[PDB]
């Protein structure tokens, strides 16, 4: 459901568009018991519209505008985006290039490497990455993948400095596993199956955990790297590698 | 004859004990200005008609500025505010 506020609208109109979208999301949460996404574009323009409203009213000076606290300004909006026993509202702020629980950073360089989505694996942080919340095995796998990617970046720097032969075949095995991880991070999209021609797939979290655990353990280390590209599950990687081996 | 006339003029308006009771001149953003509360003290807790609490922070000659301990949607202009008689305590 789309709610729009133009730039030629008055400051009062743009300061309540997010409230209208939140109200539609709240109907979908309360009266249907659903987990509802709420995309806001953006919090900065919402704060700007609130600051313009406060400047027009003349009470609060322009030095203070729309704190995350202060339920009159934004505290009610932030606290109405929460998870309850009936449903949940998950806020996603579209930022174009302060209190974010998670952050997904999109980089041009990742898209230049052919990885879709172009999410940077090292610059995308999350407060939820703790052993006490998401489980110990999920944090261990995520930390191992991040460590392997950081070591791969250092190894690529070393290769660019001196050459591709360094520390026997252990660095080559690390590079091969990291490149298989980077290929496996890519995924076809359901919404972009007519612009790219690849059928998008939905991957459950257990399938991602199992697939990355098998890559970290080296259970799929004999498979080619290009067989890990644009594949949803890990059984699709095995089928892709079998089709590559049969064709080649 | 004149005193009865001024008594009728006074009785045309409702009787309010403005020393311990106040009427909300304006309620908004958790801060309500009230006409009345002539015997209020500084930092003194007050009760509204809806059951909310407030603290008398500003003692102005015309009104009393009270910070409301709760949402201001339950308070209407013209509601009854009464003193608790004591400074804010927990």
């Amino acid at each position: 459901a789309l709610v729009y506020g133009q730039m030629n609208e008055p400051p009062g109109a743009r300061a309540r568009v997010a409230l209208t979208g939140l109200t539609v999301a709240e109907y979908f949460r309360d009266q249907e018991g659903q987990d509802v996404l709420l995309f806001i574009d953006n919090i900065f323009r919402f704060t700007q519209a609130g600051s313009e409203v406060s400047a027009l009213l003349g009470r609060i000076p322009s030095a203070v505008g729309y704190q995350p606290t202060l339920a009159t300004d934004m505290g009610t909006m932030q606290e109405r985006i929460t998870t309850t026993k009936k449903g949940s509202i998950t806020s996603v702020q579209a930022i174009y290039v302060a209190h974010l629980d998670a952050t997904t950073v999109l980089s041009r360089a990742i898209a230049e490497l052919g990885i879709y989505p172009a999410v940077d694996p090292l610059d995308s942080t999350s407060r939820i990455l703790d052993p006490n919340i998401i489980g110990e095995e999920h944090y261990n796998i995520a930390r191992g993948v991040q460590k392997i990617l950081q070591d791969y970046k250092s190894l690529q720097d070393i290769i660019a400095i001196l050459g591709m032969d360094e520390l026997s075949e252990e660095d080559k095995l690390i590079v091969s596993r990291a490149r298989k991880i980077q290929r496996f991070l890519s995924q076809p999209f359901q919404v972009a199956e007519v612009f790219t021609g690849h059928a998008g797939k939905l991957v459950p979290i257990k399938d991602t955990i199992k697939g990355f655990k098998m890559i970290l353990n080296g259970e799929l280390d004999h498979l080619p790297e290009v067989a890990f590209y644009m594949v949803g599950p890990i059984e699709e990687v095995v089928a892709k590698a079998e089709k590559i081996a049969e064709s080649q | 004859i004149s005193a009865v006339l001024e008594e009728k003029i006074l009785g045309a308006a409702p009787k309010e004990n403005l020393e311990e009771t106040g009427r909300v001149l304006s309620i908004g953003d958790g801060i309500a200005r009230v006409y009345g509360l002539k015997n209020i003290q500084a930092e003194e807790m007050v009760e509204f008609s809806s059951g909310l609490k407030g603290m008398a922070l500003n003692l102005e000659p015309d009104n009393v500025g009270i910070v409301v301990f709760g949402n201001d949607k339950h308070i209407k202009e013209g509601d009854i505010v009464k003193r608790t008689g004591a400074i804010v305590d927990v």
